[PDB]
């Protein structure tokens, strides 16, 4: 029980990562920055002891947010965050602000993910649509050619049999594949 | 401390009652007072 | 638990801390008591924190906020003065690790003693508060003797330590790790940091002295 | 300003006694020198390993000696008196300081 | 079993690119330090599965790169935009192209229709 | 200080991650391979111990790239990176390239992330707007449903209000939600 | 008892087991080949009686079971 | 150039005294050698563990031993002097080096 | 090693000059010659 020799390293190596060796967590966004983006991230998961004894993660501050981007920055999609949303951490070795530091994995935040969806804010997925959304206007592109801008009061549409619609509300112009062009 | 309290009533042993009589005493008459066997104050307090 | 110790005239509080352990043998003839006693055990490995902090802040502000955390009286701090944190920090798990960690990086020393916090600067001390010779009950002539097992590679912050001698003494308990000595034998005369104590103790048989580790100081007189 | 009386001292008498005491969870030391022509004693406060002491006065009877220096981040908030036990007209003595010996030399605490 | 899959979405959820997963691709995987389904664990760092990446072109799998060119694309269905303004949308009997020289040239398999930089408009 | 016995275990157990046990670090990418998409990463970090002597991690070869994309692989968001971009790193548990090895943490690369927008590089980013751009082709979608295609000499918008007012330097084509057709 | 949430283990089963046992209340041990697993607390009939007629050695003395203290909600 | 007395040096009177020192925070070894025909002490400066010493010098009275050298990372940039406690006219000799013994070797750092 | 070097001027002791010309005289008439105590070679060179 803790006679061996051996338990009790057990358990001091066992209470030593218990305040050290933070590698990734949870979190959701409570500040955001859109100048230079960064966000506050405060984790989630927590334990109670039996002691009546709680371990909190305190609000970190000013974690880089990663986006999809190249070319030196000319190329990315930089999608509306907002406050509150549920994103993943990651925590860096050495404290990548300070070349002084004799400390390691003390909480030195590396970077956040744009979001997770995990439960309670499930979204639902299209089986089978690259579909790049925003509040009331989508872009959907389907595996078999066709392609289509929308909104509630426009659609472009270019589908697969050389066909274009554009249409509005107050009329339409179209191409048939036969080389017809008309107007609405 | 023994006497009417948040939990009913209690008993006092005769030894604080002596001690405390005891220091009563010393506070009259200073630290020099006696007050243990051949005094014939103590056999008077303690009676 | 508290123990008291001296000569028949007075008796120095030598420790105060809480029973961590405690086993009875009593084979034939005389029963054996075992304590092992802990100087706020139970505070330092349970306090937890959970603070954070941006660029800007005065690191004075850190410093005071963790040790009202770990709930101790404060024996003395030695304040940072005008510094400021350089990047963000984050702190928790138990207070006292947090703090010890700190303490590499800014050259302070950071001991909990009898129930008192002391924040000190490691290279520098403190006037004499006490003074070893033959009168002061001395025993044997002091020895240089290192203050660590192993030897660290140096540029040859250079403040640090580095240094010591040894000291016997008979038990004295009117003396802490952090404070100052003056050693006047006919050898060696100077003044030097304490950092280690040892109290032992025989009753009816053994000894009844303390054993100084002194290291040499080459700061400033805080 | 409501206090409550929260410790209290004692004094062997010997010329220059030196000790350290705890009060409102800080601790401090004292120095006690007796003055033979004034027959008084003489009082110093400091912090613990400090130079110099912070703080040094003359005790006397029903006299707050704290008062005046009530205005330092190391100096207790509280209240320092020596008031007799016995008849009124005794003055502080040399051994006649401590918890029976006629002068009871108290602290008290303000509650907060 | 169950680790949550990230994407590209912001604003609460209503802006995502949610993009096909299908059973077989390689993905990265992350393991959480405390098991964030229950606050009671004592243990940390057993196999608590964080989230997963969308993604990952590893040896085997690893399908080529345009060396400069942000492409949207799907199965038969392809967005390319180009640094030098021109855009364009493609699909195996349609293409809709938008030039840096003001040229727009919606065309299909049955006809076109295009404007000129010069403001010509016209119906193939 | 290092007389405890247990002083003597923090300090070994503290020496031993140091080289050993990396999870994550940021980089930048100095060697990009376009087919298999792989890049070369360099830390950044470093420390610097009091006795003079440095740190420095190794360049890391062929760490594989990760990209939004699905089914197989047929369809993925693949922007073109340049060396210099920063991105983080993060190393694997095993040698996943071999399964003969010992040893764990010793930096096998796991794989690498696009970018990391952090201090020195940090580009603006629109409070509210799902902007896909390139160097100077830009895709706009707005939540109320606008949409807008935009080159220095194009202009392609699709209102929320059936408006369609696809233009161009020479001339311009649009309809109104009240039906009419026009060319400019 | 059912799980509240998924699982996964690996390694040596003898870890995992051990793990098991501070989240649920259980004592694993294996002794003399055989495999016990129990409950913490409880306990089983006088299988062996202790008295000067069965051998003892000195009184019983009080001792306690670990060498440290943990924090309690007293 | 404000400079405060830091630190007094004493000699046993052994022609080949040899000790290690501290000033300024930094620790220099000095070797100390007693001429016969000049009836004077020489006196040799280094690093600690050093091949050969940096400085080597004759000591005088009133002379600014240091004054040519402050001009190298390893050399103290202070004031080292030899000044009589008793009559002006005497000169350095064997055994009256000291703080009371007639001669005042003394060393004082600048203020910063 | 004693004479003029890089930092200004030394002074030898006896002992060394006096085993370095030892050393000469042990070269000048191979290992066995005798320089110690009894030797006349000693007392001319010593002196």
């Amino acid at each position: 029980y803790a006679d061996r020799y051996d338990a009790a390293f057990g358990i001091y190596i066992s209470r030593f990562l218990r305040n050290n060796v933070h590698t990734n967590i949870r979190g959701k966004v409570v500040g955001v920055n859109y100048s230079g983006p960064s966000v506050d991230v405060q984790p989630m998961a927590y334990t109670e002891f039996p002691s009546g004894t709680t371990d909190r993660y305190p609000v970190i501050y000013d974690v880089p947010v990663l986006l999809p981007s190249g070319a030196g920055g000319k190329a990315r999609l930089t999608m509306p965050i907002k406050p509150g949303d549920v994103v993943g951490l990651s925590f860096s070795e050495r404290n990548e602000g300070d070349n002084n530091d004799q400390n390691t994995h003390q909480l030195f935040a590396g970077w956040a993910v744009t979001q997770i969806f995990t439960d309670g804010n499930s979204k639902a997925i299209h089986p089978d649509n690259v579909v790049l959304e925003n509040d009331k206007a989508i872009i959907t592109l389907k595996p078999d050619g066709d392609t289509s801008l929308q909104n509630p009061k426009v659609t472009v549409e270019a589908l697969a049999d050389g066909n274009v619609k554009i249409s509005n509300g107050t009329g339409e112009f179209t191409m048939s594949p036969s080389g017809e062009i008309k107007g609405g | 401390n023994y006497g009417l309290t948040g939990s009913g009533f209690n008993l006092p042993p005769m030894d604080d009652l002596v001690q405390e009589t005891k220091k009563t005493f010393k506070s009259a008459f200073g630290e020099d007072f006696n007050t243990e066997s051949n005094s014939v104050a103590d056999k008077l307090i303690q009676i | 638990v508290m123990l008291h110790a001296g000569y028949n005239g007075d008796e120095k509080l030598i420790f105060s801390g809480t029973v961590e352990y405690v086993e009875d043998d009593f084979p034939e003839e005389t029963r054996t008591t075992k304590f092992i006693l802990g100087d706020g055990t139970l505070n330092l490995t349970t306090a937890t924190t959970a603070r954070s902090y941006r660029k800007g802040t005065p690191v004075n502000s850190v410093l005071n906020d963790l040790i009202a955390d770990l709930k101790l009286p404060k024996g003395r701090v030695i304040d940072f003065g005008n510094q400021t944190l350089q990047t963000s920090m984050a702190f928790t798990g138990n207070a006292s690790q947090n703090l010890a960690n700190l303490a590499k990086n800014t050259g302070s020393t950071f001991s909990v003693q009898d129930g008192a916090v002391y924040w000190t600067k490691e290279g520098s001390r403190f006037n004499v508060m006490f003074e070893i010779s033959e009168e002061g009950g001395m025993v044997g002539t002091p020895t240089p003797k290192q203050p660590s097992s192993s030897k660290k590679l140096i540029k040859a912050h250079d403040i640090k330590e580095d240094v010591g001698m040894t000291v016997s003494t008979l038990l004295n308990g009117a003396i802490l790790p952090e404070s100052t000595v003056y050693l006047n034998t006919r050898y060696h005369k100077g003044f030097y940091k304490v950092a280690e104590l040892t109290h032992r103790g025989g009753y009816e048989t053994g000894d009844w002295i303390t054993e100084l580790g002194l290291v040499e100081t080459r700061g400033e007189l805080i | 300003r409501t206090v409550v009386r929260t410790f209290d001292f004692e004094l062997s008498g010997y010329p220059d006694e030196t000790f350290r005491v705890v009060l409102d969870s800080v601790t401090y030391e004292l120095r006690f020198m007796w003055n033979e022509r004034d027959e008084s004693w003489f009082m110093s406060l400091g912090d613990i390993g400090a130079q110099r002491p912070t703080i040094t006065s003359k005790l006397t009877c029903y006299s707050d000696i704290l008062a005046p220096y009530r205005y330092l981040d190391n100096v207790p908030d509280g209240n320092l008196y020596l008031w007799p036990l016995g008849d009124i007209r005794t003055r502080a003595g040399r051994f006649n300081i401590g918890p029976l010996k006629g002068i009871q030399m108290t602290y008290s605490s303000l509650i907060e």
